[PDB]
RNA sequence: CUUUAAUGUUUGAUGUUCUAACGUUGACCCGUAAUCCGGGUUGCGGACAGUGUCUGGUGGGUAGUUUGACUGGGGCGGUC
RNA sequence: AAUUCCUUGUCGGGUAAGUUCCGACCUGCACGAAUGGCGUAAUGAUGGCCAGGCUGUCUCCACCCGAGACUCAGUGAAAUUGAACUCGCUGUGAAGAUGCAGUGUACCCGCGGCAAGACGGAAAGACCCCGUGAACCUUUACUAUAGCUUGACACUGAACA
RNA sequence: GCUCGCCGGAAGACCAAGGGUUCCUGUCCAACGUUAAUCGGGGCAGGGUGAGUCGACCCCUAAGGCGAGGCCGAAAGGCGUAGUCGAUGGGAAACAGGUUAAUAUUCCUGUACUUGGUGUUACUGCGAAGGGGGGACGGAGAAGGCUAUGUUGGCCGGGCGACGGUUGUCCCGGUUUAAGCGUGUAGGCUGGUUUUCCAGGCAAAUCCGGAAAAUCAAGGCUGAGGCGUGAUGACGAGGCACUACGGUGCUGAAGCAACAAAUGCCCUGCUUCCAGGAAAAGCCUCUAAGCAUCAGGUAACAUCAAAUCGUACCCCAAACCGACACAGGUGGUCAGGUAGAGAAUACCAAGGCGCUUGAGAGAACUCGGGUGAAGGAACUAGGCAAAAUGGUGCCGUAACUUCGGGAGAAGGCACGCUGAUAUGUAGGUGAGGUCCCUCGCGGAUGGAGCUGAAAUCAGUCGAAGAUACCAGCUGGCUGCAACUGUUUAUUAAAAACACAGCACUGUGCAAACACGAAAGUGGACGUAUACGGUGUGACGCCUGCCCGGUGCCGGAAGGUUAAU
RNA sequence: AGGACCGAACCGACUAAUGUUGAAAAAUUAGCGGAUGACUUGUGGCUGGGGGUGAAAGGCCAAUCAAACCGGGAGAUAGCU
C-alpha cells in the first residue's frame, strides 16, 4: 500500500532546506543548536 | 485488553 | 420560459432549468474579463472563516460598470449575456463614442434600446439618474449609497427599489428587504427592476447542482460529538438546548445588529 | 441682606443649530505608471461614533477544580 | 411496530408441524405530526419471510488431480524456560497435585499422529472495587474569564432654547 | 545448443518521479545471495554519459511565497503596496540511417532548420517598462476526410518436401523509406477595397473601436492528408566468407497495387448544452518622449555566434516507497495476428521469462481443484459456501407507476458445417474510356478490378453448434431509507452523514458571521430572487391543542440597582 | 439528453475461505460496487496542536490522536506495586 514518505527534493528542499531554515527566527536556531552540537549536516542539503 | 471480550 | 424535465433518471426527475434563449450564445466581450480565482471559503490566514464554500464551475468576472459616469453618450446594447458571478444577466452596451461596458439588465433589456446616463437622461428603463432626479414613486434597481460611491442596493436577479419620499438632502427608499432606509438623494440609482426574475423558480433538482455551483454540503450541528459543536451527542437524535450557532450564539431570532454609525439612515426596520 | 419668582453668572437634564477635534471601506490631486500608506482639496458624518480606565449585567464560548465516609463487593437505602 | 414489558397476546394465512413472516384486532407497559405523521413508483453488495431452479450444505461421505505434511541433501528460525531423575488413582493441602499420604501401574530411547492437563504461551485486567489517581465531555455544580452589553470620566468643542 | 512451458494492454518497449555508478569489461567467491555457485544489482580495478536544435538555465506568468517604504503589534513579530520570486501551464529551431563492449535526435554519413552579431547590395520612418491585436482556452455529441496499421493479390528471392500426396488454384520469406523543401487538397472561418469623420483605448497613434458613404463581390486567413522532391541515397529477404564459436565482416532481389482501418490527425474545427469554461510573455501592429544625411527598419547573399548544466543504468521494479533480491503501492508513452463488440477473453508474433533450495515418496490431516448412486436445504443462527443462470436475433412479458419506468420482468424459438439463389448476391470501394471546364489534388458520366454481410431453400455430421474462454439466476410478501453519493485508513457501508425540496431566523453592507491583541482577510470584487445560522429531508395527503416553565422579540411607566 | 443502462482500464471495499512467528504491522484468491461524475489522477500550494481539517466516525493531521511529535520545567507527584 502506499507508505508515508513519498520523497521529492523539491519539497524536501523548500520545507527543510538550508534556505528555509534561514527564513525565520527559530528556523536558525535551528541552525545554531546543530552548530553547538558540532553537527556534520547542518541540514541535508544538495 | 482490547475491551473485546464477553464481559 | 422555465422547462420541467422528464424523468429518464431520478435526480432529473424534478430539476426545472429556466431556459433563455435569446442570452448570447458564445464567448463573452473578451476585454472586459480578468480572472477571479476560486476562495475555498478561506481566510489570507489559511482558515476557513465561511464554511460551505468549494469546488464549482471555473467562472471569468465580467466587470460591469455600477457607478453609470458617462453621462450625455447615449448607447445601444448590443447583447444580452449570461453572468456566473450573478443570477442577474448583464448586456453589453456600447457607447456612441465606440466605447463599450457592462451594465446590468432590467426587465425590458432587448437588444436595440437605447441607454443613457446623467441629470438629463429620459425617465425611462435602464437610464440611471440622480435620485435627486428620478419621481418619487419610481421602481428603480441597482442603487448607489454614498454618492458616487458605485451602487450596492437591489443588484440581484428580479430585485428593485421603491423611492416614497424625499424631504431635505435626503430620500427614504422602499428596500426588497422591506427596510425604510435614508440615502444621500444625490445618488446615482438607475432605473426600472432587474432581470431574470425567472430565477427564483429554477430547482436545480440533485446534489451536484448545488456542488457545481461551489456550495459544500452543511453538516448539522446536532450530527456531531460534544467537542465539535454545540448540538448533540446523546445516544440517539437528542437535542434539549436552546438552537445556537457553532460558536454558541443563539439563531432563532437574536437580532445581531451592533452599528450606531448607521442607525441614523434607518428609518423603519423590516418585520 | 426671601418662598410666592427672573436678569447677569459658575453648573447638570433634555431639544434644536454649527464646525473645529474625531470618523469616512464617497470623489478628485500629488508623492507615483502604485486598489498599500501619507499628504492635499472636497462631500458626507460630527462632539455622535470609536477607543482607554473604571463599572453593573450576561457569559460552559473557554479554563481550573470540587462532587464525603461507613457498607458482609459497589450503587440505591440507611447511618454519621 | 426499528416503539408492546406482560408476550410464543388473540384471530386469520402459509407448514405434516411456524417464539420468525404476511394480514388483522387495540388492552399504545412506554406511536403521533418538520429532535416531522401516514403513504409511496423507482433505486439498495440494506433487515425479516416465502417459493421454482440448483446442488456434497445435509443424509454420509467415496474416488481422483495438484500444493504441503513424510524420507534424503543444503541452509537454518521462534515464542517460553527457578531447577528437573517431568506416571495412574483415591485422599490431603492457600480449599481443582507429575512433585504431600496411601496405593496401583510402568524395561531404556526415537519417529509420525492428536490436543484432555501442565489452572499451557502471549498483554502488571478493561468488567469489579480501591487511590483525598488522570483525562476529555455535560450542566440552572463552584470560582474565574475571552466575548457581548450598560453607564461614568478622559480624547471632548461652540451656540441658542 | 535442441526441445518443453509461461506473459504478450505484458511478465514487451520508452521515460518522469525517486535512486545515484546499480551501466560495460576484466578479475575474485570469504562476507552479501534464504541452497551450490565457475554466476550476480556482491569485493577489487579499469572504462563509460560528447548536443545551436532533447531538457534544465533562460523569457512569461497561476496557486502561493517573499516584500524597500508603509499600516499594526509589550519584545519576538503580523499583514501588505511598488516589486520580486514561484510550473503542474505559454515561449525559436533536426530528421532517416550508421556506428561503441558500454552514449547517441549529442559521435559519423546524407539531407535540413532557428535566432541574433557583423559586412556587402538594394529599399525604407525608426522608436517604448505604453495602446490594440494575438497567444486564449468548458462539457457533451455527431459524422465526414485521413494516417498509423492490417489483409490479399502482384512483384522478388528461395523451396519440390523423413509418411500416402504436392510443377501447382502448392509452401516460406520480404516487399521498409524521414525531416526539410515544393504543392495548398478534403474541409473550417471570414464579405473585401477606398475616402472622410468622431465625447473611447489615462499621452499619442495611420492601430483597435464607432459613424458615413463609394465600388467590385472573390478576396484573405486556417488547413489533415496525398503528390513531387529529398532518394542512382538508406534500409533490405537472402547470400558468401571466416571467426577466439560470443559473434564479426562482405554482398545484396523486389521494394507496386487493391481492400479494410483506429480511441490518432484534420478538430483550439463543427453541432449542441449550462455549470459559462487561467494568466503573462514571445509574436503582430500603433504611435509618445526621442532621432531625422545619421541611427534604426525591410530583403538577398555571405559570414560569425548559440555558452553553461543534464545526458550511464533501473523506472509497475531485485536499482523507487514498503527494515528484506518482500505475492503490496508507483504518473505518462507505444500497442501486431486469429476469433471477438472490445484496451474483455482464449491461443500466438516481436520481444521477455520458468519466479535462487532441490531429489524422492504417493499416509493421516490441512490448503486449492475435478466427478459422484438415490435423495434435494433434511444443513444451518442464516442456502455460509458451493451449484445454477450466462450470447445474438425474433416472438412474448403481470401487479403497480411519479407514465420514464417496473423490463433483460417472466417464457418461447432458431443457431454448426456443405451446396444453391449469386462460378461472390444486397452493399461498400472504384481504375479505365467518352463529354465538360474558372484546366485541377476540380467536376460529370462511367463500371472493370477489389471487397463483401444477412436471408431463404436444399442437404449433412455429433449425445450435444451461443459447443472452449468469456457470459444475468428468477419470482412472491414485508421493514427502513426517496434516488446517484459519503463514512469509522486497519473488526461497523447501515436504517448513520450528505443530498435536492421545506421552514424558521439572522444580516441594509464598513452586512451578519469567522480568522485575528491589531493592521488586515474571508463573507464577495457578492448586495435581501443575496449571504450566514438552525432544524427537516425527493414526491403524495398533511402537520392538531398548550407561552405556565426555560429562551427569544417588543415594551421612554414605575420598584430595586454599579462606578461616580 | 442523463449524479441514465450493461461492461474492461481506473476508483472502490459487500461476502467467504486462506493467511494470523504472514508473501503482507490489513494483503492474496473467488465472487462484489461505481465506472461522463458530488468521478478519478500527476505536479505544486495553503490550513498547526485545545489548533487544523471533518458529506460527521472522535474521522484524519507521517504505521501515533477524547488533544500530534521533539526538547525543556524534570529527579512532576505516586498515602500504590
Ligand atoms: C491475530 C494476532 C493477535 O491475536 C488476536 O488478536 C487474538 C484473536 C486476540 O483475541 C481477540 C479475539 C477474542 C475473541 O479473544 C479470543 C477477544 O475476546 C479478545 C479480546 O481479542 C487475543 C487472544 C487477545 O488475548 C485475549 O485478550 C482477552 C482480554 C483475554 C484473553 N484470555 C483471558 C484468554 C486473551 O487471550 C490479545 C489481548 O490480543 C492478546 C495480546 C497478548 C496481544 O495483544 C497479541 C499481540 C494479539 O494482538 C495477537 C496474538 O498478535
Amino acid at each position: 500500500m502506499k507508505r508515508t514518505f513519498q520523497p521529492s527534493v523539491l519539497k524536501r528542499n523548500r520545507s527543510h532546506g538550508f534556505r528555509a531554515r534561514m527564513a525565520t527566527k527559530n528556523g536558525r536556531q535551528v541552525l545554531a543548536r546543530r552548530r553547538a552540537k558540532g553537527r556534520a549536516r547542518l541540514t541535508v542539503s544538495k | 485488553i482490547f475491551s473485546i471480550f464477553v464481559i | 420560459a422555465v422547462v420541467k424535465c422528464k424523468p429518464t433518471s431520478p435526480g432529473r426527475r424534478h430539476v426545472v432549468k429556466v431556459v433563455n434563449p435569446e442570452l448570447h450564445k458564445g464567448k463573452p466581450f473578451a476585454p472586459l474579463l480578468e480572472k477571479n480565482s476560486k476562495s475555498g471559503g478561506r481566510n489570507n490566514n489559511g482558515r476557513i472563516t465561511t464554511r460551505h464554500i468549494g469546488g464549482g464551475h471555473k467562472q471569468a468576472y465580467r466587470i460591469v460598470d455600477f457607478k453609470r459616469n458617462k453621462d450625455g453618450i447615449p448607447a445601444v446594447v448590443e447583447r444580452l449575456e449570461y453572468d456566473p458571478n450573478r443570477s442577474a444577466n448583464i448586456a453589453l452596451v456600447l457607447y456612441k463614442d465606440g466605447e463599450r461596458r457592462y451594465i446590468l439588465a432590467p426587465k425590458g433589456l432587448k437588444a436595440g434600446d437605447q441607454i443613457q446616463s446623467g441629470v438629463d437622461a429620459a425617465i425611462k428603463p435602464g437610464n440611471t439618474l440622480p435620485m435627486r432626479n428620478i419621481p418619487v414613486g419610481s421602481t428603480v434597481h441597482n442603487v448607489e449609497m454614498k454618492p458616487g460611491k458605485g451602487g450596492q442596493l437591489a443588484r440581484s436577479a428580479g430585485t428593485y427599489v421603491q423611492i416614497v419620499a424625499r424631504d431635505g438632502a435626503y430620500v427614504t427608499l422602499r428596500l426588497r428587504s422591506g427596510e425604510m432606509r435614508k440615502v444621500e438623494a444625490d445618488c446615482r440609482a438607475t432605473l426600472g427592476e432587474v432581470g431574470n426574475a425567472e430565477h427564483m423558480l429554477r430547482v436545480l433538482g440533485k446534489a451536484g447542482a448545488a456542488r457545481w455551483r461551489g456550495v459544500r454540503p452543511t453538516v448539522r450541528g446536532t450530527a456531531m460529538n460534544p467537542v465539535d459543536h454545540p448540538h448533540g451527542g446523546g445516544e440517539g437524535r437528542n437535542f434539549g438546548k436552546h438552537p445556537v450557532t457553532p460558536w454558541g450564539v443563539q439563531t432563532k431570532g437574536k437580532k445581531t445588529r451592533s452599528n450606531k454609525r448607521t442607525d441614523k439612515f434607518i428609518v423603519r426596520r423590516r418585520s
